[PDB]
């Protein structure tokens, strides 16, 4: 189950990839809405001239046009208001010459197949008040034909150029949300994209070499025509808050806790709370689950944007945490050793040799109770051995597996999500889960054993009795011999022994935290294991 | 359905022909122009007393009247335990004909096809396309994965392709896995998605004069003729009439209880 | 092959240019179809059931009587669209003879010599613009019955303005022949066999085929269809779905180098 | 019997040749002879078929099985050349303008074509191997080609516009087009005076032999620049009168026909496989 925490790290680059377009880019009840719309617009064009006598035009370009209508759905006289605006356009020219007397057209836009025609709609049904808090939402519409018509250039001299022609067919592809900006308030509306396909009417321009040119220009794109009708139906998929089963809002503008914090405050006492009601057995099936980041991020019932960018946002804040910059800081520690025979004197080693695993620092140093040395050698230690249960080097299950176990079972649980708590509390949950955890090293039959609280333990696996603890020797099996998570720590694995005389299979398979032993313990209702997974697990309060 | 273990040693039961007349309804259908050659008000009740001498009891046949192929495909209700569809040739309706076998012979789950909105495709060789209703004019354009037309375009129905014109009933069959943009009348028309499950067992057809044509199969290489589809040469009705009654015993022997647990609504006329 | 061609196969019961296909339809068909790029339309519905693009070929011909002058199969698959008119059955029977089977075929010189069909598989195929095969039957010494060997109008006539007809006299009889030489060509054919890659699809009608000329018997072969139509597009559009069972009913293996409906030996 | 396997057969050396065939294939077999207008006319002898039938018949074969047919010339004959006889010999008068059409000639009737139709109008057609030609004939057969990219566009050409199309035909009779394979070309064939059809060149048609009267080595029935075989039905003479051509025929058919060998395809052995 700690796998996930690994593939969010793993996968953080594409985060940055996310960045990159987002800049470019700029209980609750579930409720069907599916209406049979009938979209209604239309284009503008800006045809601004160039000086001169008039034989110039120094613009002939797309402009977004609105349109306002009524129409009949199901009986309901309903008012409906539309946004039609192109993007994507070529700019075709014509250049008659140098003169002033020459028919030139500096830029004239043409929308082809590599354009889109963007829609906004809205109207004052219920459909359209309900969707702030939004599942689902897929609109299919009939394919329009958009003609371009007949457009004559205004010169006093000679013959009247004229375009004509032009044709494309407009195909529904894609809708969204998005917002309508009136004089005092915002609406939300149904913003739907739309593909062009050129079709056979090629536009022409006469009194110019132009001839079979297909698109749709920007001149007469209406020709003629009130509006350009596409009927169809959406289906939308709106989540309101309720609170019981028997009340159901007819409108969905409630505000949340994420409307107004975004620093969760008390959410951290939900979990805390949740942490309750969490069973021991399931805990240890859940957490010896791969929890990939599908398996991990599936779950969730989330609203439209929110499942859009789950994963990206947990990771956006993902690699700032202090596990993440542990990581960066073990990784460059371990290059620049490797990197230099220059510094062995810089960095101390408490082992036979230098590793960047068995190096001391800082440590500012706890005058307030009498530490011993060893205590904090091992203890400095070991919070690395927690980056060596995030780097694959561990044998047992680990720690990062119960945490990541809780932290899915209380995320489904939670009934506070949100593109904000997500993010932030799976990172917070990965930094504050089990701050104070053991591990242990075997070798010829003795294990040796190091906290981050700074407890040190020597002993032998036949009879757990405890022996001098041989620090230079921890070290050195630390670095390089696989470390185990001390699930059953030493002093609950006496315990055992002494209370419940263990097994040496049994007390082998609990040294390296095999899953089964450990369940198997669990199912008998050892109170000593159960203890000491309550312990665990109340450690998981973030 | 459950696995039905018999021994291949057990021995026949009794005729049940007797039963099943005594507890069963006989629906005979039969064209206006029977009645009128026949030309005689009491005929009904002639015809039943030659069945209660056949062993039907009175009032378990049922007699109803259709005044053509055409009229009588518009949603065909097909009401008794026990239905014999008395089906006039003309060398002109052939398929028409054909569709209503198709239709009456064979057990259909049909489902709302809901055109102006939507784009409808053929899944396999078992779906079609059952258009029913005083005027149903279907004009087919085949699509691509782009939505573009294969030869016809979406937003132009004049360049959509005829399939069927004034039709009571028609069976579509396009190529499968291809979508499709329908323009039917609506109006005076009602097109249903269906598939045909099996065997209709209750419903029996005989074909009045001409030669054997029905071909209740779309696939070319398949016209099969099964037992329920009947075919007598004919100069007069009383006579077919009395062919009718004489061999109901085979007619019915030819015909099964129809089996099929449905969810429609239609009367039905039973005992 | 033709040194193992008398040889055994022997196989275990437990044991466990790509092709093309045309379509021949009437010129009726696509005045009714009424548009200009149905051949298109139709190519991309059989790229569907897997026909490459350039694959499926749509030949046209007039009717069922131009048709029969001398047919060319030329794809791998032949599927025939044939109307159905009460009026033309024998003739469509006769280009299904010509089409659905096999012949080997001799040329003719009526105006020389007698000519006799030696057995069942014996037939005379005469085809061109226009045929009036006259038959007059000979005895032992060469002197016609009810008729004059001199005298030409006493000839029995068999075919009238035939544009195909296969002419079956009675066997080890020979027989004086009076055909119109100059407007239509007749060959002594011997059918070898089924032709299975072609398929013969009636629009319309009942079954009326009859591809042999036996009286005893009518088989009905799987390469022998027929449907029921109101509107050609739905005739096309059944082909098309079905093609795979159309297919299933051939086999590839009888396209002959030429598409010619008969070998032909001097 | 067994017609559509192809099954390995296991002769042994040392069995016993069998006696000569060559009478009972003469006696069994027909022999076409097809020879230019002019011959006939410089023989300038109403009977000389009767003459050279009984040449045969001196030679062996029956005075029934020799058939002469005449052509006008070679770009006349290259239209639908229908070869019907077991044995097929063919005088060619060469033209040392008309190497290409002679060659092409050949190459249609010197080997085994298996040929499917194509509608230039309706599809974008290619050649898949270098077996695969595009053979066109008729009164005037014109082909251009366009080809197109993977993008459909034309290369030096413009789809949409046949006078930019590259011109590989022109007025002819009989021509094998060959392009690069693997390349979809637009085609604009004259088809309302000519048919074309997309061949594979299945093998040699050995049943049919070309003598070219009065030229030289010029043949290229392969359209491989690599190769110009010289097979042994493709013979040379040199002459003056067309009496000793039809004397030098008739008194070495035995060794022309021994350069020849019935149809692989025909005959009831190839049932099957392509053709009887
Ligand atoms: C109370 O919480 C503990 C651990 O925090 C848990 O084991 C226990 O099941 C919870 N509830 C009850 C009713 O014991
Ligand atoms: C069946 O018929 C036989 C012979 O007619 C008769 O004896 C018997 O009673 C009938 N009924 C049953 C249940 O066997
Ligand atoms: C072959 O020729 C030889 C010698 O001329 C002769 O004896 C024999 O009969 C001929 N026929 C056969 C079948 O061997
Ligand atoms: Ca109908
Ligand atoms: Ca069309
Ligand atoms: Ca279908
Ligand atoms: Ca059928
Ligand atoms: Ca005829
Ligand atoms: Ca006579
Ligand atoms: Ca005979
Ligand atoms: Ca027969
Ligand atoms: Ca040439
Ligand atoms: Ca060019
Ligand atoms: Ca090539
Ligand atoms: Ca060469």
């Amino acid at each position: 189950a700690s796998l996930i925490y690994r593939q969010l790290l793993t996968n953080s680059y594409t985060v940055d990839l996310s960045d990159e377009i987002q800049e470019i880019g700029s209980l609750w009840k579930e409720m069907q809405y599916n209406r049979d719309i009938t979209i209604r617009f239309k284009f503008a064009s800006s045809i601004v001239k160039s000086g001169g006598l008039g034989y110039k035009w120094s613009e002939i370009s797309f402009k977004p046009a609105n349109y306002q209508y009524t129409y009949t759905r199901d009986g309901e006289e309903v008012t409906a208001h539309t946004t039609c605006s192109v993007n994507g356009m070529n700019d075709f020219n014509f250049n008659g010459g140098s003169l002033p007397t020459d028919f030139v057209i500096s830029r004239y836009e043409v929308i082809k197949e590599n354009s889109y025609v963007y829609v906004d709609y809205w109207d004052d049904s219920q459909a359209f008040r309900n969707m702030v808090y939004v599942r689902s939402l897929a609109a299919n519409l009939n394919s329009v034909i958009c003609t371009g018509g007949d457009y004559s250039f205004a010169l006093p001299v000679g013959q009247w150029p004229v375009m004509t022609g032009g044709a494309v067919s407009l195909h529904s592809a894609g809708v969204t949300l998005s917002t309508q900006f009136t004089d005092f308030v915002s609406l939300n509306s149904l913003r739907f994209r739309f593909r062009l396909t050129v079709e056979e009417p090629s536009f022409s321009i006469t009194r110019t070499r132009v001839s079979r040119l297909y698109g749709l220009p920007a001149a007469n794109p209406n020709n003629g025509k009130e509006y350009y009708e596409v009927a169809g139906r959406f289906s939308l998929i709106s989540l309101v808050p309720s609170n019981d089963d028997y009340q159901t809002p007819i409108t969905n503008s409630v505000t949340v806790r994420q409307d107004l914090e975004r620093q969760l405050g008390e959410l951290r006492e939900e979990f805390n709370a949740l942490s309750q009601e969490i069973a021991m057995s399931q805990l240890i099936d859940l957490a010896l689950l791969p929890l990939d980041m599908f398996s991990m991020f599936s779950g969730i019932k989330s609203t439209i944007d929110a499942a859009k960018s789950m994963a990206t946002s947990v990771m956006k804040k993902f690699k700032k945490s202090g596990l993440a910059n542990s990581v960066s800081t073990l990784t460059d520690s371990l290059s620049d050793a490797a990197s230099s025979i220059s510094r062995g004197a810089s960095i101390r080693s408490v082992g036979s040799s230098a590793s960047a695993w068995t190096d001391v620092s800082t440590q500012i140093t706890d005058v307030s109770s009498s530490v011993s040395s060893i205590s904090t050698q091992t203890s400095t230690i070991s919070r690395r051995l927690r980056l060596k249960e995030m780097a694959t080097q561990t044998e047992g299950m680990n720690f990062d597996d119960i945490s990541a176990a809780v932290l899915k079972t209380k995320i489904d649980r939670s009934t506070q999500i949100s593109p904000n708590t997500l993010p932030d509390i799976v990172t917070e949950a990965s930094e504050k889960f089990i701050p104070n955890r053991a591990y242990r090293v075997i070798n010829n039959d003795e294990v040796f054993e190091a906290g981050t609280d700074g407890r040190f333990f020597a002993y032998r696996v036949e009879t757990f009795d405890e022996i001098p603890f041989d620090v230079q020797k921890f070290a050195d099996l630390v670095t390089d011999s696989p470390v185990i998570s001390a699930i059953i720590d030493f002093k609950t694995l006496k315990n055992l022994n002494d209370n419940y005389g263990i097994s040496r299979q049994q007390a082998f398979n609990l040294l390296r935290s095999d899953p089964r032993v450990l369940r198997e313990f669990i199912n008998q209702d050892n109170p000593i294991i159960r203890n000491r997974i309550e312990q665990l697990i109340m450690q998981c309060r973030l | 359905n459950l696995p039905i273990t018999g021994s291949m040693d057990t021995a026949y039961a009794n005729s049940t022909q007797e039963e099943t007349f005594l507890t069963s309804t006989l629906c005979l259908y039969y064209p206006t122009e029977a009645a009128t050659e026949i030309n005689d008000n009491s005929w009904k009740d002639t015809l039943s007393q030659l069945f209660l001498t056949k062993g039907w009891p009175t009032g378990s046949v049922y007699f109803k009247e259709y005044t053509d192929i055409a009229s009588f495909s518009v949603d065909p209700q097909l009401y008794c335990d026990y239905n014999v569809v008395l089906m006039k040739y003309d060398a002109t309706l052939q398929l028409d004909m054909s569709e209503l076998a198709d239709l009456i012979l064979n057990e259909w789950l049909c489902n709302p096809m809901d055109i102006t909105l939507y784009y409808y495709q053929q899944t396999d060789e078992a779906n079609k396309w059952i258009s029913m209703g005083s005027s149903c004019t279907i004009k087919v354009c085949p699509l691509n994965t782009q939505t573009l037309g294969i030869g016809c375009l979406t937003t132009d129905t004049a360049t959509f392709e005829e399939v069927a014109t004034a039709e009571k009933l028609v069976i579509t069959d396009v190529v499968d896995g291809v979508n499709h943009k329908l323009d039917v009348t609506t109006a005076t028309c009602t097109i249903r998605n269906c598939k045909k499950l099996g065997p209709r067992e209750n419903v029996a057809v005989i074909q009045v004069g001409g030669s054997d044509v029905l071909d209740i199969t779309a696939d070319p290489t398949t016209a099969p003729q099964t037992e329920r589809m009947m075919r007598i040469n004919w100069k007069k009705w009383w006579q077919v009439f009395y062919t009718v009654v004489d061999y109901v015993n085979q007619i019915i022997q030819a015909m099964s209880k129809r089996s099929r647990s449905l969810n429609s609504a239609a009367f039905y006329y039973r005992i």
